[PDB]
């Protein structure tokens, strides 16, 4: 209503609000399929938040109670199977859809000026999230919840002096009990989603300041009309609402497929072994972590050496914060970066696909040196950025964007 | 059809 | 190597089959403590009374869960392992290596138990459905010819081409109440069963997700036009 | 393994009291026919050995070799033993005791070691039970529970099992193993 | 634990933090033995293992008549089974008394140390322990 | 830092947030002792979600176990019997500084115009603490 | 009803131990302490473990473990008519003066399933379980002459010590909380110079 | 000391 909205207006900065971030908020008008993803782990946040709230009404954190607890949900509560595949599957499909927007920051050099903050809290988001993924995993409190936070853990034990003392704060006992899950729980279940809620807010806040990048690296602010309105900028209220609208249906058109007919997907989504009950004193055959984690596990296990693995696996995450001051390249976007630069961001995908895939599985010959040979080329990627993006020949950037 | 298809497999002998 | 089996989940009587084998047989040591009897009977098409009377042995009600007298700890203490909860075994390792597993059991004196298991060596569960298959030994039988996958079967006949094989598991002669068929048969119901209990929600989910899946496809309809169009 | 045809021949002093065939016709003492032949072994080394002590028993395995054990045991072990018949007024209880045990006191049911028709583990040593005399049963039971018979090992299976077991449960479970089948 | 009432070549299972620890009174053929196994071990010196950094790097134990090892095989966490027979059969004739491993036949010695090319990747835990008397010791304190 | 903050300000809408909610934003000089239960009413809403963050961490959501559950934090938990009391007294403050704070509203008219959103948010916010507090 | 007052020093570590020893010898019989520790009881009352475990531990628990009871809840109410609660934090929902009369009020009533009632407590479905000491209690309340161990005075400090120990396990952290309080007033009132300089400073 | 503030209450007689 018109009078209804003046009232509110002169209260409460809503239409100002709304004319400031989505409608008279002018983003570059050739976004692709790389940029469905930020709604998309909207959406899948979401989803998280709704649907543990939801499992909290019926989870125990107890070690005596919490698979019980889950199986509860699974077969006595209305429809509590279809809420639980919607937790797992949507944090399946959170990593995918967050790793999907890394990789599009990658492809179009969204890191670079201006949005290194934007990128600094993705990478705070993305810690985060990998902190409430792994913390999450604990809580069904199966054979790999258990056996994986046992050894996620004792990796502070691999600190040289305060590892031990740390690891055994952390676990708030000797060793991974009911301790360890009730803790996991709370911060689980409250305290990673207020985090992560402000890291969104703040991520999408840095992002409003400095403008979205484009697949083309064209800087579109830089042509304006009359009305000083970008050329190759449209209102993000309304075109870009129904674009995520479109993508958000697709998403949901996979995201219930996997919940209701391929929950465990293969044993990816739902681990096989973590439907048997935690058992402190038999450990799987073969334990690994959820494919999402499985690249940096990878890397981990490719140095022989345990406290050097541990600094490798954190440095393997903590180089992508420093990404944008590695990249030294004139132009953003991968379509007009050198041939180096398109060399290497195919190497670099291609060993983190290999890290997840050889990390997934039991040693091997093949399965080490791949990884091995995956983590040098991973590590390189970020190392020889500084180098390749000057030594290559970038195309000249378009001055309005194609398509 | 039920109650055949269920039926205790341990069969006890009763006096009378 | 485990052996392929089609479980229909649809089968009513097969999964009460299977039920009544795991009441009897499998209970004993082995709880379903995350399933209820109350449920299993509404999926099973089971009358309540008639559940209550055959397949509850517990003294439990109805709603209670496949609880057992036997505790973890004991049955650690004296079979060397305990044995685990079964309502989620089909999850835990599929129906494939199940069904292999219930069927693999052969004799083995070294054992503690007297026998071990193709798929599971050195198990430590005594093999409970003896009776039923009968003595199992690695001898030696007729096994159908195979030459880098040529198979050879009777094209007359339609019967397998054999020769004989010295390391098979081979059932004794009148040694069990079922032939090599009937076990096949009490083991794929037990473990119909055993898949049902693990996932009970299958059939339903499916159901469910048929119907998502066609409301997802209409509003994607509705939604593709309200983005092509809106971006002319 | 033992011979079963010889083992005729050698368990004939035994029928004395077993019966000829391993079908005792008084209650006090056990059925041997189809026994299993491991538990039949065992019990039989373990009362030479006075792991068991059977009076009845005393120095009559003691001249008896390790195979003429093995070929008795297997002549027993082919018999099939006979089917008693339960009290009506305990069978229920006996049933439900057989078939669940104790939840509550956790207590595991018999069908498991003992199948749910009482014929046991041939190959785990788990003794056939069905049939068997419930006098026979409930003293086993009793002396289990009052650790007289230590013979079933050091994991103590049948002491801890039948601790939980009363007199009324024993006398119950005993006469539905009787008629059991 | 009061460990002074095992008699010679019998061992008891004490309870600790969730896991069964075995004390064994380890007799005199078996000690002499043991120094003539060093040819089987994958980790004879317990350089890998885990144990108190008081207890002698061969025998691993504080003192050599009582041996205090976590009964928790290595390879997969399952209670080996004490064998202190000399020569068993299904031992093999080189067996000088130990631990065999029944899931997987994952073998150790009287000291808890694994033997070579067996499941079980390094030596039975060693608990930390210790001696407050001559015949009763505490395990989960370390040794003064 | 200078530098610093040029950097983020060219990134962040920082120091234009500081200067027109905190800093550079002219509030009445004349507020008196009803004007502190705004920031108390903060600063006791941040301890209840710290306190109950640890709370979580110990107390078990059964019927079984939740009064075992809060007895454990209050002698086996380090510390936790001053973590529960800091919730518990800090839930009683929650409302002690709620209504001193509607008072003051009811006082001073500050729900009166332009301020009619400000009271009702205050009223959801009072009903969500309700519920909250009861739950 | 019109409670004694008694004055309870939870500093007193031989009257709580007195208490200690009494609750463990008559009252957990059917009632537990569930929610508190033997170690944590001995810690707080200078008991030695070893003492601890010999003197009050007569459930076969380790001192780690909780001071529950063989006797069930159910089976305790279906007995008695009433469950006997557990006792851990009676303290703090009754109070010490309401436990202090209650268990001195009990008298003899033949009408009552247990042959006694109580003042504080009427129609308790408690046993009198402390007459041996007190002796014969009739109705005001008097104490038969000699059919106590106890007099007067004698039993006024075994149950002042008994509710003294009660006092002490419903709040195990009020010696602690006391001292930590104590600290954290003096720096909030060292604290609130500082900021009340610092805000006179400014709002010159 | 304590030991006998914290003496049982139940005194048993035994033989020898
Ligand atoms: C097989 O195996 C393996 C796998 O697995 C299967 C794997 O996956 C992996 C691979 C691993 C991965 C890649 C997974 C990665 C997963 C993770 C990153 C998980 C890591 C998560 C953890 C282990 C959690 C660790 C948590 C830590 C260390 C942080 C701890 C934080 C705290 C305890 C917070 C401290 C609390 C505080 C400070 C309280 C707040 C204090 C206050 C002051 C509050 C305010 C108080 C007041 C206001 C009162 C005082 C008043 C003041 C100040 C005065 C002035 C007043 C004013 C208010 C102004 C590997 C290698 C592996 O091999
Ligand atoms: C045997 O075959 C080797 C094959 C290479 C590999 C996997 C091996 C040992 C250390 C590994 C490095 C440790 C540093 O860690 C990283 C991250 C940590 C940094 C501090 C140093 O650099 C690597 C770039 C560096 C690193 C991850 C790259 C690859 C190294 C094994
Ligand atoms: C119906 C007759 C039964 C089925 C089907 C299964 N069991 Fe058992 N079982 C027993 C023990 C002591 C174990 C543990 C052995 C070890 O860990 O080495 C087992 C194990 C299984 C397993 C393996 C599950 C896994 O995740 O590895 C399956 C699939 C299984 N059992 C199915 C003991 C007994 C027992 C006591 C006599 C009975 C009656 C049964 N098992 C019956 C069945
Ligand atoms: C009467 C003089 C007996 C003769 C002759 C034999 N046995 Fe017997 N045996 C007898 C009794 C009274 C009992 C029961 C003891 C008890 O505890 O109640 C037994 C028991 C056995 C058993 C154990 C059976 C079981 O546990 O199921 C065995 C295996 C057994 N006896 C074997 C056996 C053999 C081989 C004999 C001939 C060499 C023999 N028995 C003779 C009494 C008598
Ligand atoms: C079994 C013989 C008991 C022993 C010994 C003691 N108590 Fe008891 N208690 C018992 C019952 C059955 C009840 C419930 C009575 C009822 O009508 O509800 C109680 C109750 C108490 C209470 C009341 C607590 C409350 O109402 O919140 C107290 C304070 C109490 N008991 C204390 C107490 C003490 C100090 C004892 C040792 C001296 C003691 N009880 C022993 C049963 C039994
Ligand atoms: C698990 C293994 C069990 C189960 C759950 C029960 N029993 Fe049975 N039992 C078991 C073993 C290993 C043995 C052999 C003991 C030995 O070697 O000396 C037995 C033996 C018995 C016997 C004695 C049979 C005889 O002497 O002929 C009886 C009478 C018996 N067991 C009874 C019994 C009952 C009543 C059970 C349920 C309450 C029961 N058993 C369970 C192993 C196991
Ligand atoms: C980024 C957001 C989140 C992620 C990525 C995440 C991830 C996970 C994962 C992977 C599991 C293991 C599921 C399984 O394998 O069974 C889990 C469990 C659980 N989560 Fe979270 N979670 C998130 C947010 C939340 C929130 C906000 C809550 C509650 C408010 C919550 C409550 C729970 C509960 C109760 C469980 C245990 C039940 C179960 O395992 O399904 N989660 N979570
Ligand atoms: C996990 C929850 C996350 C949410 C909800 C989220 C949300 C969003 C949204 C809505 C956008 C704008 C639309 C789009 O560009 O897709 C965006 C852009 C962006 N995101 Fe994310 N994000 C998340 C995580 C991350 C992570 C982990 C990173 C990198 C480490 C990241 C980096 C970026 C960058 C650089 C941009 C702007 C780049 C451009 O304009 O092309 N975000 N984010
Ligand atoms: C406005 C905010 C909140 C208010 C007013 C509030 C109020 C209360 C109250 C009155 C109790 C009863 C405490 C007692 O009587 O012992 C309680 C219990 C509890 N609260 Fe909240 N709460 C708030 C927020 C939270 C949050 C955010 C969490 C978790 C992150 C939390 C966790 C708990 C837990 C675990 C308990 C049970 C343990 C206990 O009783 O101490 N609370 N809350
Ligand atoms: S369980 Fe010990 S070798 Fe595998």
């Amino acid at each position: 209503m018109n009078k209804f909205m003046a009232w509110v207006d002169a209260r409460f900065p809503a239409t100002k609000m709304w004319e400031d971030h989505l409608s008279k908020y002018y983003a570059p008008k050739n976004f692709n399929f790389w940029y469905f993803f930020g709604s998309l782990a909207l959406l899948v946040l979401v989803n998280q938040i709704l649907t543990g709230i939801w499992l909290t009404m019926s989870f125990t954190p107890s070690a005596e109670e919490a698979f019980a607890s889950v199986e509860y949900i699974m077969r006595d509560v209305d429809y509590g199977w279809i809420i639980r595949y919607m937790h797992s599957t949507g944090a399946s499909a959170f990593f995918i859809v967050v790793y999907l927007h890394m990789f599009r920051g990658l492809l179009y050099g969204s890191y670079q000026k201006p949005r290194e903050l934007v990128w600094i809290f993705g990478m705070l988001i993305y810690l985060a999230l990998m902190a409430e993924a792994f913390m999450g995993y604990l809580l069904p409190w199966g054979q790999m919840s258990y056996w994986g936070a046992q050894v996620i853990i004792s990796l502070f034990g691999a600190i040289p002096v305060v590892g031990e003392d740390l690891a055994q704060w952390i676990r708030g006992d000797f060793l991974i009990s009911g301790i360890t899950l009730n803790r996991f729980f709370a911060l689980h279940v409250i305290a990673l989603p207020i985090v992560l809620l402000g890291l969104v807010v703040l991520h999408i806040l840095a992002l409003h300041e400095v403008g979205s990048n484009n697949p083309d690296g064209v800087d579109i602010k830089k042509k304006k009309d009359e009305n000083g309105v970008p050329l190759d900028g449209i209102a993000f209220h309304p075109y870009y609402t129904v674009k995520d609208i479109v993508g958000v249906v697709v998403f949901l058109f996979i995201f219930c497929t996997v919940i209701f007919f391929f929950p465990e997907m293969g044993g990816y989504f739902l681990e096989k072994p973590n439907f048997e009950m935690a058992n402190q004193f038999k450990t799987p055959e073969h334990i690994a972590p959820v494919w999402y984690f499985t690249p940096f596990y990878a890397i981990l296990r490719a140095v022989p050496d345990k406290l050097m693995g541990v600094v490798a696996m954190g440095a393997a995450i903590a180089v992508l914060f420093v990404l944008p001051w590695l990249d030294r390249s004139p132009v953003r976007s991968i379509r007009y970066k050198g041939w180096l630069s398109k060399l290497w961001l195919v190497i670099f995908a291609v060993s983190f696909v290999i890290l997840g895939y050889y990390g997934a599985q039991a040693p091997s010959p093949l399965g080490t040196t791949l990884s091995r040979v995956c983590t040098v080329l991973y590590f390189a990627f970020f190392i020889l950025m500084p180098f390749y993006t000057r030594m290559e020949k970038t195309k000249p950037v378009p001055e309005r964007v194609t398509g | 059809a039920i109650a055949k298809r269920l039926e205790p497999v341990g069969k006890v002998c009763v006096q009378g | 190597q485990l052996d392929h089996v089609d479980i229909d989940l649809t089968d009513k009587a097969a999964m009460q089959d299977g039920a009544r084998t795991f009441a009897n047989y499998c209970m004993g040591c082995h709880s379903a403590k995350f399933q209820r009897y109350e449920r299993v009977a509404t999926d099973l098409g089971i009358p309540a009374d008639l559940m209550m009377e055959k397949l509850v042995f517990t003294g439990a009600k109805i709603g209670d869960h496949m609880d057992i007298g036997m505790k973890p700890a004991d049955a650690k203490t004296w079979f060397g392992a305990a044995p685990p909860d079964l309502t989620l075994v089909a999850r835990v390792r599929g129906t494939d290596w199940l069904y292999s597993y219930l069927r693999s059991f052969y004799e083995d004196p070294k054992r503690p138990w007297g026998v071990n298991n193709v798929i599971f060596p050195n198990v430590g569960m005594p093999n409970v459905l003896a009776p039923l298959q009968g003595r199992q030994v690695i001898g030696c039988k007729q096994v159908q010819v195979v030459e880098d996958g040529k198979k050879q079967f009777d094209p007359l006949t339609g019967t397998p081409l054999t020769h004989e094989a010295c390391d098979q598991l081979t059932v004794v002669p009148k040694t069990g109440e079922l032939n090599e068929a009937q076990f096949d048969e009490k083991v794929k119901n037990l473990v119909t069963f055993l898949a049902y209990s693990a996932n009970p929600n299958k059939l339903a989910s499916e159901r469910i997700g048929t119907y998502v899946l066609l409301y997802l496809a209409f509003f994607f309809v509705f939604a593709y036009l309200l983005k092509r169009e809106y971006w002319k | 393994a033992g011979d079963a045809a010889a083992g005729q021949a050698k368990a004939a002093v035994c029928g004395a009291c077993h019966g000829a065939d391993g079908n005792s016709p008084a209650p006090n003492f056990p059925k041997l026919a189809g026994q299993g032949e491991r538990y039949l072994l065992k019990q039989m080394h373990d009362i030479k050995d006075g792991k068991r002590t059977v009076l009845e028993m005393t120095g009559l395995l003691t001249n008896l070799s390790d195979q003429d054990l093995a070929d008795i045991a297997a002549y027993f072990a082919s018999q099939k033993m006979s089917v008693g018949m339960a009290d009506p007024n305990l069978v229920a209880q006996g049933e439900a005791l057989f078939r669940g045990g104790k939840i509550a006191e956790g207590m595991p049911a018999c069908t498991g070691c003992h199948s749910p028709s009482g014929v046991g583990i041939a190959t785990a040593g788990f003794p056939h039970l069905g049939g068997q005399h419930a006098t026979y049963v409930a003293k086993q039971l009793t002396d289990f529970r009052e650790g007289t018979r230590t013979n079933d090992g050091d994991t103590k299976i049948m002491q801890s099992i039948a601790a939980k077991l009363s007199n009324k449960d024993i006398a119950a479970i005993s006469s539905y193993i009787q008629g059991l089948h | 634990v009061n460990v002074g009432k095992i008699d010679p070549g019998q061992q008891i299972i004490a309870e600790w933090r969730g896991k069964p620890v075995f004390i064994v009174h380890r007799t005199k053929e078996m000690l002499d033995a043991l120094p003539s196994l060093e040819g089987q071990l994958a980790d004879p010196d317990s350089k890998a293992s885990e144990q108190p950094e008081y207890v002698d790097p061969k025998l691993r134990s504080i003192k050599p008549e009582l041996a205090v090892i976590v009964g928790i095989c290595t390879h997969l966490g399952c209670s080996p089974t004490f064998r202190p027979e000399v020569a068993p059969a299904d031992l093999g004739p080189d067996w000088k008394g130990g631990y065999f491993c029944p899931c997987h036949g994952s073998h150790y010695d009287l000291a808890g140390r694994v033997y070579k090319g067996q499941p079980a990747p390094l030596n039975l835990p060693i608990p930390p322990y210790t001696f407050d008397a001559d015949d009763v010791i505490t395990i989960g304190v370390d040794q003064e």
